[PDB]
C-alpha cells in the first residue's frame, strides 16, 4: 500500500507538559501520530496528563514508538478509531511506521514476509560451542 | 506553516517543531568596552590552544603541587613537622 | 499565568512566570552564558571573573587553616588550583564533545522563530576560546579578591 | 631530602596521576575514527 | 569419663552452677512473703532446679571444665539416651508423618481435579492414613522391597 | 436530601463460600493450579475494588470491614483492660506510682520463662508493661480492679456490637450507594456527635471523675479509701468539698459565670509538679473547648436543609492566585474513589500520629508518664512507626487511585492534571533538594567523623568547633519559654517546659522533662530527618506521579498498580511500577524513623531523663553525650548502638532476656528478609523444580504444583521481613535499655 | 538492535503481536499449524526488549524469543 504522507493537520488541545521532546527530536529521530476522530473529546495522553483531541484529523509529535503504539492501542480500544504514526528524522525522510501493510499487524496480510524465522523447534539450536569463535550466535545457525 | 493555529509539525521548519530554540540566547552586540575586549583577547589567547592548555595545565597544577608541598613548612600542614612527642609502647611491651 | 513552550505543548517544558518572565529572559540572556554573539573568550573572561572572585571564600574562610595565620594566603591558592582544575575540566569538555572543525551545534534560531545565527560557543575552536578565558578570568578574579581580602577591611562572612 | 619525597609523590600519585589518566581516558571514552 | 569429662553428679563445677542458681533464685524470694503466690512459685521453680540437677546427675550426663552437660552422640551404649534413643524416637515420628503425608498424597492422586484436596484436607481420608504410618517402618520396608516406594517415570 | 438508603438483605448468610476458597474473584475462584494461587488469595482478599467493579458493593465490604476492624480493636481493649484487672499490679502501681514498674502480663511457668515474670514491684510477678495503660488508668481515676474487670465485659460487649453491627451492615441490611457518597453528613456528625460530643463526654468524666479522684491521689489517699465516682455524683457534700464551684451548680453555666468555674476548668499551663503528668483540670478545660469547637464545625456543611455547604460548592468555587479555576471534580473522585479518600485519611491518620508522639513526649498528659521512661520511649517510638506506616500506606493508595480509579474524560481535575503534566519538575526539584540534604546533613556526619578521626576536633560541625546552630529553633523555644507572661497572659506557665526557664519537675528522683537544648548536633540530625522525609517524599510520590506513564513506561495502566515489571528491556524496568516505589519508600519510612527514634531516645536519655538529687544537680542517664558524640556515626555506633545495647546482652537472666531473645531472632529475621531482597524468583523456581525432582522420585508430588514466590511476592516478603526485624531489634533494644536504666 | 527470532511451535494465535508495544512482530501467512499464519519480525530495531511478546505466547516452553543484544536508544527506551 502507498503510505499516508504526513499534512500538516492541528493538534490536540493541551496546555502543555514536562513529558516532550528534549533532544532526541533535535539530534535523533522523533515520532508523530495522526488519528481520525470523530468527535472532540478528552484523552490521557502518554507524557502525562490530559489533552482533549479535535474532530476530524489530529496530529501529536512524541518522543518514542512506545508512546505511540501505547496511545494507539488506547486510541483502538477505547475510542476505536484508527490511527497511524510516523518516525520523521531531524533532516526530514518521515518514515511510515505503524501498519505498514494498511491493516493492522494482528491480520496475515500477505506480500510481508518471513524475517526472523527459524524453522525449527526452540531446543533444536546448537550449542554456543558449534557457533564459537564465530560471529553468528546459537539462534542464527 | 508553524505559526497556524495548533499546527506545529512544519517539516521544513523542523527546528521549531523539535524545539531548536535558544530559550536564552540573545544575538545582541558586544557590550564590553572594545579596548577592556582587545586586552582580554591578547592576554588571553596563549590559553585558546586545547592541546597546549591541557599539557600546560597538567604540567603546571602537577608542578605547584609537588612544589607547594615540599616547601611546605612544619606549620601549615602537621603530617610534615613529625611527632613532637615521645613515642608510646604499645600493647605486651610493644608487640 | 503559565503558558506551554513557545506555545508547542508537546516539547518538555512550560513558559512559566520564574522561567519566561521579562526580568529573568532580560537577566538569563545579557549574562556571559547566553551571550551568543560576543566571541566566547570575553564572556568566558567574565564567568572566570565571577567563579574565581568567590571561590577565594569558601577555601579561605572555611578552609583548613582558616583560623591560622595563612588563611587568605592559602585559600586563594586553594582557589587558583580549583580553577586550574576547572579549565582543564572545560578543556577536556571541549575536546570529547567537538572535535576539530565542526559547525556549531547550538540552537540555530531564537524564540519567535528569526534565523538567529548559530552560537559559536559551542564549536571546538570557540569552546577552546571559552577554556582559556575561563582560566585567565579565574586566576585573575582569585588573585583579586586575594588582593581585597587583605587591603580593604570588611567584617568579613 | 628523603623525608621529602613522599610529599612530591603522594600528591603525584593521588592528584596529578588521577587527573591525569581521568582526562585522558575521559578523551578515549568519546573518540570516533 | 570419655572425653575428658568427669560426670555431673561428681563434677563440682554443676554444683556450683546449681547453687549459683538457686541463690539467684532465692534472692528473688526475699522480696515477696513467705505466704504469698510469687514465693510460691519461685519455690515451686526451686524444687524445680534442684530436681533437674538430680535428674542430670542420675541420668550419666557428663560435665565439661564449664560444667554444663556435654551429650556423647558418637553411639556409647552409656549415652544411647542422650542422641540414639532420642535419635530412634524422632526417625520414627518424622517417619510417621512423611509415610502419612504421602500416602495421603497417593490416596488423593487419583483425583480430577487433587489440588483441592492439598488445601481442603479429607479429614476422614486423612484419618484412615494417620494410623497406617504407626507401623511404618515396615510398610515403607516392604515397598522398597516392592519397588513402589519410588516412582518409575 | 440525605435518605437513609439501604436494602435488605443483598448477599445471603452461609458457609457455602466458607467451603469454596477464593470465592470472591474470576481467576482465583477455579481452585490452586499452584501454590501461586495461595498468595494471590490472600494478596487480593481485600481488595474489593478488583473482586466487584461497583462502588455500592465495594462500600458495603468496606463499610463492614471497618466494623469487624471496630470489634477487633473492642476485643482488644477488653484484653487489656481484663489484663489490668485480674494479671497486674495495677493497685500496687497506684500506691506506688514511682518504683513498682507497671506490669500487666504474667507467663506461665513451663519451659523456664517463668523467669520473664520479673521483680517489678508490688508483690507480683510479671512483665513489666510499656503501654502506660496504668497511667491512662490513674488519669481516669480507676483504682479498682473491679472497674477494669467490667470494661472489660464492656468491650466484649461491644466487640460483639460492632461484630453483630457488621454482619447487618453486610447481609442483613445494608446500605446502597446514596448513604456513603453523601458527605456533609458524615462529616457534620464525625464532627458534631463522634469527635464534638466525644469530646465533650470525654470531658464530662474528667469534670465527673478523673478530677476529683486524681486530686484525692495527689493528696495522697490509699486507693481503697477512695470515694467511688458515683459517690461523687450524687454526693454534692463530696464534689463540692473538692471544688466548690460545684456548689453553685449549672447555674455559673446558664448564666454564663464561668469565672467561678475556674477551680476545675483552669488555663493553668504546663506539668503537673505533683505528678509529672499535665493539669487534669487542664485538659477537661481542653475537652469541653474542644467539643465547643467541634460542635460548631459539625454544622457547617448542608445536609438536608437549607442552611450549610456544599463541599462541592466549596470547591468548584475556591478561586485564588495559585490555580483557583480548579478543585472542580475533586468531589468527584472523593466520592467516587475509596481510593483516593484512603490516600487522604491515611495520609492525615498517620501524621496525626506523628504529632501525637511529639506531643505525648514533650507535654505528657497522664499523671506519672514522664518518669516511667519505658512507657515515653515506647509510646513515642510506636506511634512514630504507626505514623510513617500510614504515611507510606497513603503513598500506596495514591498509587492504586492513580492506576484504577482515575479517569479524566468522566472525572477530571485540573490541579491533578497539572500536576500530572509538570511532573518530572517535581521529582527533579525533590531529587535535587534530596541530594542537598543527603550532602549538607550526612556529610557534615562524615567531616566530623574523618575531622575527629584525623585528629581535628577544631573542623567538626559541633558547639566546641564549627558551629551549626538552630538559630530558628532556639529562638522559638526563647519565645514560647517567655509566650505565656506577655501573648498568653491566661496561662501562669509555659504549655510546656522544652522551652526554658527554672522549670524541672521531678516526681521523684527522676526528671520528667526538663528543657530540652538545641546544639549543633541537634541542627544535623534534624536535617537527617528533613533529608530522610524529603527521599520517602521522593520515592513515593514518584511512585505516585509516574503510576501512569513516563518516559519509560507510557502503558503503566494498563499493567496495572503491581506488577514486577515490563521485562528487562529499555536496560531493565524491574521496579518500575508504583508497587515497587512504595515498596522502597517503606525502606526509606524505616530509616526516617528509625534515626527519629535514635535521636529521640538519645536526646531524652542524655538531655532529659535521669535521676535528681538531694542537692539540686540531675544526673542523666547517658551523662549529656548528644552534643558531643552524636555529631559522629562513630558516637552513634559507639556511645548510642554499642554503649545502650549493654542492657540487652545483659539482659539474659533477669525479666528482660526475651528483649534479649528477641534482639537476635530480631537481627536475624531482617537478615531473612534479605534472602527476599537481594535474590529473584528464576533461581529459586528452578531450586524448587530439583525438589519437585525428588518428591516426584518417591510418589510425594503435590497437586498444588509448588511455585517459587512472585517477583512482587518476593519483594513484599522481603520488605516485611526486613521491616519487621529491624522494627524488633529496635525495640527489643530500646525496651530492654530503658526497663533495666530507667 | 535486539534479536526477535520466532520459532515454528508457533501456533499463529496473534497475542505476541497484540502485546507488542513497538510493532516489532507481524503475523504472515503460513502453512505449519491450525491457523495458518506465523509471527514475524521484521522491525526488529525498533525492540525495546520489554517481552511481552514471550509473555503471551501460550507453547510449551515459547515460539517467539527475545535474545537481547546490542542496545541502541530505541531498544534502551529512550524519550531523550
Ligand atoms: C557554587 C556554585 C555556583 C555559583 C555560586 C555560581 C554563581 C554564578 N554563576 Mg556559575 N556555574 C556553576 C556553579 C555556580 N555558579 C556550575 C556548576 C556551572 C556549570 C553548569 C556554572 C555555569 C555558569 C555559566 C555558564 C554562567 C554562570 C554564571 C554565574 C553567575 C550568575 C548566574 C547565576 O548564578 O544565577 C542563575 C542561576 C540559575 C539559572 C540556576 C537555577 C536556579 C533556580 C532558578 C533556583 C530557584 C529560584 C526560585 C525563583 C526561588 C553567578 C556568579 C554566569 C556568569 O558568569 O555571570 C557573570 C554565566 O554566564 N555559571
Ligand atoms: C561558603 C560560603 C562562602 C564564604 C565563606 C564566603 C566568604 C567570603 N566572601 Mg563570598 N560568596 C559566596 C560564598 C561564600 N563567600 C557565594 C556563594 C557568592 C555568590 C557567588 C559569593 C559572592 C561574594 C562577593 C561578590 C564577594 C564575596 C566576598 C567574601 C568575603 C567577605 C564577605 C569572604 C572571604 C567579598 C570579597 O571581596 O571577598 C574577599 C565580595 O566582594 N563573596
Ligand atoms: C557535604 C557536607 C560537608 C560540608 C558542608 C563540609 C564542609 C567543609 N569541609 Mg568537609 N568533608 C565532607 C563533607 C562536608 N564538608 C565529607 C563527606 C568528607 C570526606 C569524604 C569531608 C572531608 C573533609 C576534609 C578532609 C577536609 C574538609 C574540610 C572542609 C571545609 C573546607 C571545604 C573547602 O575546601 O571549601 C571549598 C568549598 C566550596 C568550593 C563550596 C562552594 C559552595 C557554594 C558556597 C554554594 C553556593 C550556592 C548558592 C547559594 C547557589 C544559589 C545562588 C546563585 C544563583 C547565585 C568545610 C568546613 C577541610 C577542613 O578541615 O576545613 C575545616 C579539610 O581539610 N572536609
Ligand atoms: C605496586 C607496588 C607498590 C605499592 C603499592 C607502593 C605504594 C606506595 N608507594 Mg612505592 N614504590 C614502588 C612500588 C610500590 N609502592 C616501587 C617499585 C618503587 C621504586 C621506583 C617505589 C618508590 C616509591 C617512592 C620513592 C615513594 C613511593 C610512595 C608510595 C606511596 C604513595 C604512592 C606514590 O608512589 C609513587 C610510585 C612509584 C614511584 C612507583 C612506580 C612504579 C604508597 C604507600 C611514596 C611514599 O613513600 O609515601 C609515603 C614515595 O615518595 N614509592
Ligand atoms: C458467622 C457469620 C457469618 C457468615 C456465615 C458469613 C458468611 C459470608 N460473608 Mg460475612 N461477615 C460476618 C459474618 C458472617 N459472614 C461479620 C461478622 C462481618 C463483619 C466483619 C462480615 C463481613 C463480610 C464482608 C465485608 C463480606 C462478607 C462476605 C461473606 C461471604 C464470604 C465469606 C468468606 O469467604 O470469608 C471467610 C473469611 C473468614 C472466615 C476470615 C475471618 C476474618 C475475621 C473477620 C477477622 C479475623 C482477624 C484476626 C483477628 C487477625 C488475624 C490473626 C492471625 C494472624 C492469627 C459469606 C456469604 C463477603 C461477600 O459475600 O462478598 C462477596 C464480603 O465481601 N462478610
Ligand atoms: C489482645 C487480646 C488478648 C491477648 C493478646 C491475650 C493474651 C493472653 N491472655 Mg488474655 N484475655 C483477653 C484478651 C487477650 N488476651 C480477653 C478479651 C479475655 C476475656 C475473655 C481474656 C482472658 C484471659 C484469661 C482468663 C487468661 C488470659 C491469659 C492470657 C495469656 C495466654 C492465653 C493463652 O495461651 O490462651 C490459650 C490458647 C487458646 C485459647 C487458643 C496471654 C498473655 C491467661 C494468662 O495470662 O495466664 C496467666 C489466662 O489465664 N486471658
Ligand atoms: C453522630 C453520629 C455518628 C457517630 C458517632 C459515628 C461514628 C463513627 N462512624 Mg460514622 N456515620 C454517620 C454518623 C456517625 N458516625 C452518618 C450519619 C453516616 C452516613 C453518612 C456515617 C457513615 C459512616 C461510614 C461509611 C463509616 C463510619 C464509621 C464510623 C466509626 C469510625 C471509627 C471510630 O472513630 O471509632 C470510634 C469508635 C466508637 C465511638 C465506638 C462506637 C460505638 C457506638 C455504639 C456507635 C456510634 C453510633 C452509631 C452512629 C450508631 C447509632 C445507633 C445504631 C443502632 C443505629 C465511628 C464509630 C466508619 C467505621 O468505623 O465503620 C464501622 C465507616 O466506615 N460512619
Ligand atoms: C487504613 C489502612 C489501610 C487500609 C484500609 C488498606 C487497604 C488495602 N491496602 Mg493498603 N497499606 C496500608 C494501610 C491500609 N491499606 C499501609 C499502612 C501500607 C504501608 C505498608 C499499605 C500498603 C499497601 C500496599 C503496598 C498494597 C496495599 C493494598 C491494599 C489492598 C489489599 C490488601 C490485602 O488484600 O491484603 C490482605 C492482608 C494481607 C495480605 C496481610 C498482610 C500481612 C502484613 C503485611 C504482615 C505484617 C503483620 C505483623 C505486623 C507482623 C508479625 C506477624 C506474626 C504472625 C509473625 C486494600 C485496599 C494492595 C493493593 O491495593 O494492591 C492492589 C497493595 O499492593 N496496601
Ligand atoms: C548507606 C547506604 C546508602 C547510601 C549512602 C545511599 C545513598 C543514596 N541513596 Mg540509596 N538506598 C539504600 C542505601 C543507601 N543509599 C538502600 C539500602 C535502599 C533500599 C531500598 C536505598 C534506596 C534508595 C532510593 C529508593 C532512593 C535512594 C536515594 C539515595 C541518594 C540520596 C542522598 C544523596 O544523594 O545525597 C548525597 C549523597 C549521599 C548522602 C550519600 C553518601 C555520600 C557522603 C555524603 C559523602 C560523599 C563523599 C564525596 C563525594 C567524596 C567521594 C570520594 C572521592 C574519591 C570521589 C543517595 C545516592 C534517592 C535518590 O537517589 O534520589 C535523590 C532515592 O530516591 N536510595
Ligand atoms: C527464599 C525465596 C524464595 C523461596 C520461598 C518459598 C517458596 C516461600 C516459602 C513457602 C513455605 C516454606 C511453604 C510451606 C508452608 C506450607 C503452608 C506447608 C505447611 C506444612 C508444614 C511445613 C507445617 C522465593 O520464591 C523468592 C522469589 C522471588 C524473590 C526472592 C525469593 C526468595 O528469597
Ligand atoms: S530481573 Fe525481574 S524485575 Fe527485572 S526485568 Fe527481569 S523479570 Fe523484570
Ligand atoms: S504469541 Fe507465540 S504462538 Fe501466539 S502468534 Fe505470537 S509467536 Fe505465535
Amino acid at each position: 500500500t502507498p503510505p499516508q504522507l504526513d499534512p500538516n493537520t492541528p493538534s490536540p488541545i493541551f496546555a502543555g507538559s514536562t513529558g516532550g521532546l528534549l533532544r532526541k527530536a533535535q539530534v535523533e529521530e522523533f515520532y508523530v501520530i495522526t488519528w481520525n476522530s470523530p468527535k472532540e473529546q478528552i484523552f490521557e495522553m502518554p507524557t502525562g496528563g490530559a489533552a482533549i483531541m479535535r474532530e476530524g484529523p489530529n496530529l501529536l509529535k512524541l518522543a518514542r514508538k512506545e508512546q505511540c503504539l501505547a496511545l494507539g492501542t488506547r486510541l483502538r480500544s477505547k475510542y476505536k478509531i484508527t490511527y497511524q504514526f510516523y518516525r520523521v528524522f531531524p533532516n526530514g525522510e518521515v518514515q511510515y511506521l505503524h501498519p505498514k501493510d494498511g491493516v493492522y499487524p494482528e491480520k496475515a496480510n500477505p506480500g510481508r514476509e518471513g524475517v526472523g524465522l527459524n524453522m525449527r523447534s526452540i531446543g533444536k539450536n546448537v550449542s554456543p560451542i558449534e557457533v564459537k569463535f564465530t560471529g553468528k550466535q546459537s539462534y542464527d545457525l | 506553516k508553524y505559526g497556524d493555529k495548533s499546527v506545529y509539525f512544519d517539516l521544513e521548519d523542523l527546528g521549531n517543531t523539535t524545539g531548536q530554540w535558544d530559550v536564552y540566547g540573545s544575538d545582541a552586540p558586544s557590550p564590553y568596552n572594545p579596548l577592556q575586549s582587545k586586552f582580554f583577547e591578547t592576554f588571553a589567547a596563549p590559553f585558546t590552544k586545547r592541546g597546549l592548555l591541557l599539557k600546560f595545565l597538567i604540567l603546571g597544577g602537577g608542578s605547584l603541587l609537588t612544589y607547594v608541598s615540599a616547601n611546605s613548612t612544619g606549620d601549615v600542614l602537621p603530617i610534615k613537622r613529625g611527632p613532637q612527642e615521645p613515642p608510646k609502647l604499645g600493647p605486651r611491651g610493644k608487640l | 499565568v503559565v503558558q506551554p513552550i513557545n506555545g508547542d505543548p508537546f516539547i518538555g517544558s512550560l513558559e512559566t512566570p520564574v522561567t519566561s518572565s521579562p526580568l529573568i529572559a532580560w537577566y538569563l540572556s545579557n549574562l556571559p552564558g547566553y551571550r551568543t554573539a560576543v566571541n566566547p573568550l570575553l564572556r568566558g573572561v567574565e564567568v572566570g571573573l565571577a567563579h574565581g572572585f568567590f571561590l577565594v571564600g569558601p577555601f579561605v574562610k572555611a578552609g583548613p587553616l582558616r583560623n591560622t595565620a595563612y588563611a587568605g594566603s592559602a585559600g586563594s591558592l586553594a582557589a587558583a588550583g580549583l580553577v586550574v582544575i576547572l579549565s582543564m575540566c572545560l578543556t577536556i569538555y571541549g575536546i570529547s564533545s567537538f572535535k576539530e572543525g565542526e559547525p556549531s551545534i547550538a540552537p540555530s534560531l531564537t524564540l519567535t522563530g528569526r534565523k538567529k545565527q548559530p552560537d559559536q560557543l559551542q564549536t571546538a575552536d570557540g569552546w577552546a576560546k571559552f577554556t582559556g578565558g575561563f582560566f585567565f578570568g579565574g586566576i585573575s578574579g582569585v588573585t583579586w579578591a586575594y588582593f581585597l581580602l587583605y587591603v580593604l577591611d570588611l567584617p568579613y562572612f | 631530602t628523603f623525608n621529602n619525597l613522599p610529599s612530591i609523590f603522594v600528591p603525584l600519585v593521588g592528584l596529578v596521576f588521577p587527573a591525569i589518566a581521568m582526562a585522558s581516558l575521559f578523551l578515549h571514552i568519546q573518540k570516533n575514527k | 569419663d570419655i572425653s575428658g569429662l568427669t560426670p555431673c553428679k561428681d563434677s563440682k563445677q554443676f554444683a556450683k552452677r546449681e547453687k549459683q542458681q538457686i541463690k539467684k533464685l532465692e534472692s528473688s524470694l526475699k522480696l515477696y512473703a513467705p505466704e504469698s503466690a510469687p514465693a510460691l512459685a519461685l519455690n515451686a521453680q526451686i524444687e524445680k532446679t534442684k530436681r533437674r540437677f538430680d535428674n542430670y546427675g542420675k541420668y550419666g550426663l557428663l560435665c565439661g571444665s564449664d560444667g554444663l552437660p556435654h551429650l556423647i552422640v558418637n553411639g556409647d551404649q552409656r549415652h544411647w539416651g542422650e542422641f540414639i534413643t532420642p535419635g530412634i524416637l524422632f526417625l520414627y515420628i518424622a517417619g510417621w508423618i512423611g509415610w502419612v503425608g504421602r500416602s495421603y498424597l497417593i490416596a488423593i492422586s487419583g483425583e480430577k481435579k487433587p489440588a483441592m484436596k492439598e488445601i481442603i484436607i479429607d479429614v476422614p481420608l486423612a484419618s484412615r492414613i494417620i494410623f497406617r504410618g504407626f507401623i511404618w517402618p515396615v510398610a515403607a520396608y516392604r515397598e522398597f522391597l516392592n519397588g513402589d516406594l519410588i516412582a518409575k517415570d | 436530601e440525605v435518605k437513609i438508603l439501604v436494602d435488605r438483605d443483598p448477599i445471603k448468610t452461609s458457609f457455602e463460600e466458607w467451603a469454596k476458597p477464593g470465592h470472591f474473584s474470576r481467576t482465583i475462584a477455579k481452585g490452586p493450579d499452584t501454590t501461586t494461587w495461595i498468595w494471590n488469595l490472600h494478596a487480593d482478599a481485600h481488595d474489593f475494588d478488583s473482586h466487584t467493579s461497583d462502588l455500592e458493593e465495594i462500600s458495603r465490604k468496606v463499610f463492614s470491614a471497618h466494623f469487624g476492624q471496630l470489634s477487633i480493636i473492642f476485643l482488644w481493649l477488653s484484653g487489656m483492660y481484663f489484663h489490668g484487672a485480674r494479671f497486674s499490679n495495677y493497685e500496687a502501681w497506684l500506691s506506688d506510682p514511682t518504683h513498682i514498674g507497671p506490669s500487666a502480663q504474667v507467663v506461665w511457668p513451663i519451659v523456664g520463662q517463668e523467669i520473664l515474670n520479673g521483680d517489678v514491684g508490688g508483690g507480683f510477678r510479671g512483665i513489666q508493661i510499656t503501654s502506660g495503660f496504668f497511667q491512662i488508668w490513674r488519669a481516669s481515676g480507676i483504682t479498682s480492679e473491679l472497674q477494669l474487670y467490667c470494661t472489660a465485659i464492656g468491650a466484649l460487649v461491644f466487640a460483639a456490637l460492632m461484630l453483630f453491627a457488621g454482619w447487618f451492615h453486610y447481609h442483613k441490611a445494608a446500605p446502597k450507594l446514596a448513604w456513603f457518597q453523601d458527605v456533609e453528613s458524615m462529616l457534620n456528625h464525625h464532627l458534631a456527635g463522634l469527635l464534638g460530643l466525644g469530646s465533650l463526654s470525654w470531658a464530662g468524666h474528667q469534670v465527673h471523675v478523673s478530677l476529683p479522684i486524681n486530686q484525692f491521689l495527689n493528696a495522697g489517699v490509699d486507693p481503697k479509701e477512695i470515694p467511688l465516682p458515683h459517690e461523687f455524683i450524687l454526693n454534692r457534700d463530696l464534689l463540692a468539698q473538692l471544688y466548690p464551684s460545684f456548689a453553685e451548680g449549672a447555674t455559673p453555666f446558664f448564666t454564663l459565670n464561668w469565672s467561678k468555674y475556674s477551680e476545675f476548668l483552669t488555663f493553668r499551663g504546663g506539668l503537673d509538679p505533683v505528678t509529672g503528668g499535665l493539669w487534669l483540670t487542664d485538659i477537661a478545660h481542653h475537652h469541653l473547648a474542644i467539643a465547643i469547637l467541634f460542635l460548631i464545625a459539625g454544622h457547617m456543611y448542608r445536609t438536608n436543609w437549607g442552611i450549610g455547604h456544599g463541599i462541592k460548592d466549596i470547591l468548584e468555587a475556591h478561586k485564588g492566585p495559585f490555580t483557583g479555576q480548579g478543585h472542580k471534580g475533586l468531589y468527584e473522585i472523593l466520592t467516587t474513589s475509596w481510593h483516593a479518600q484512603l490516600s487522604l485519611n491515611l495520609a492525615m491518620l498517620g501524621s496525626l500520629t506523628i504529632i501525637v508522639a511529639h506531643h505525648m513526649y514533650s507535654m505528657p498528659p497522664y499523671p506519672y508518664l514522664a518518669t516511667d521512661y519505658a512507657t515515653q520511649l515506647s509510646l513515642f517510638t510506636h506511634h512514630m512507626w504507626i505514623g510513617g506506616f500510614l504515611i507510606v500506606g497513603a503513598a500506596a493508595h495514591a498509587a492504586i487511585f492513580m492506576v484504577r480509579d482515575y479517569d479524566p474524560t468522566n472525572r477530571y481535575n485540573d490541579l491533578l492534571d497539572r500536576v500530572l503534566r509538570h511532573r518530572d519538575a517535581i521529582i527533579s526539584h525533590l531529587n535535587w533538594v534530596c541530594i542537598f540534604l543527603g550532602f549538607h546533613s550526612f556529610g557534615l556526619y562524615i567531616h566530623n567523623d574523618t575531622m575527629s578521626a584525623l585528629g581535628r576536633p577544631q573542623d567538626m560541625f559541633s558547639d566546641t568547633a564549627i558551629q551549626l546552630q538552630p538559630v530558628f529553633a532556639q529562638w522559638i523555644q526563647n519565645t514560647h519559654a517567655l509566650a505565656p507572661g506577655v501573648t498568653a497572659p491566661g496561662e501562669t506557665a509555659s504549655t510546656s517546659l522544652t522551652w526554658g526557664g527554672g522549670e524541672l519537675v521531678a516526681v521523684g528522683g527522676k526528671v520528667a522533662l526538663l528543657p530540652i537544648p538545641l546544639g549543633t548536633a541537634d541542627f544535623l540530625v534534624h536535617h537527617i530527618h528533613a533529608f530522610t522525609i524529603h527521599v520517602t517524599v521522593l520515592i513515593l510520590l514518584k511512585g505516585v506521579l509516574f503510576a501512569r506513564s513516563s518516559r519509560l513506561i507510557p502503558d503503566k495502566a494498563n499493567l496495572g498498580f503491581r506488577f514486577p515489571c515490563d521485562g528487562p528491556g529499555r536496560g531493565g524496568t524491574c521496579q518500575v511500577s508504583a508497587w515497587d516505589h512504595v515498596f522502597l519508600g517503606l525502606f526509606w519510612m524505616y530509616n526516617a524513623i528509625s534515626v527519629v527514634i535514635f535521636h529521640f531516645s538519645w536526646k531524652m536519655q542524655s538531655d532529659v531523663w535521669g535521676s535528681i538529687s538531694d542537692q539540686g544537680v540531675v544526673t542523666h542517664i547517658t551523662g549529656g553525650n548528644f552534643a558531643q558524640s552524636s555529631i559522629t556515626i562513630n558516637g552513634w555506633l559507639r556511645d548510642f548502638l554499642w554503649a545502650q545495647a549493654s542492657q540487652v546482652i545483659q539482659s539474659y537472666g533477669s525479666s528482660l532476656s526475651a528483649y534479649g531473645l528477641f534482639f537476635l531472632g530480631a537481627h536475624f529475621v531482617w537478615a531473612f528478609s534479605l534472602m527476599f531482597l537481594f535474590s529473584g524468583r528464576g533461581y529459586w523456581q528452578e531450586l524448587i523444580e530439583s525438589i519437585v525432582w525428588a518428591h516426584n522420585k518417591l510418589k510425594v508430588a503435590p497437586a498444588t504444583q509448588p511455585r517459587a514466590l512472585s517477583i512482587i511476592q518476593g519483594r513484599a516478603v522481603g520488605v516485611t521481613h526486613y521491616l519487621l526485624g529491624g522494627i524488633a531489634t529496635t525495640w527489643a533494644f530500646f525496651l530492654a535499655r530503658i526497663i533495666a536504666v530507667g | 538492535s535486539h534479536s526477535v527470532k520466532i520459532y515454528d511451535t508457533c501456533i499463529g494465535c496473534t497475542q505476541c503481536v497484540r502485546a507488542c508495544p513497538t510493532d516489532v512482530l507481524e503475523m504472515i501467512p503460513w502453512d505449519g499449524c491450525k491457523a495458518k499464519q506465523i509471527a514475524s519480525a521484521p522491525r526488529t530495531e525498533d525492540c525495546v526488549g520489554c517481552k511481552r511478546c514471550e509473555s503471551a505466547c501460550p507453547t510449551d516452553f515459547l515460539s517467539v524469543r527475545v535474545y537481547l543484544w546490542h542496545e541502541t536508544t530505541r531498544s534502551m527506551g529512550l524519550a531523550y
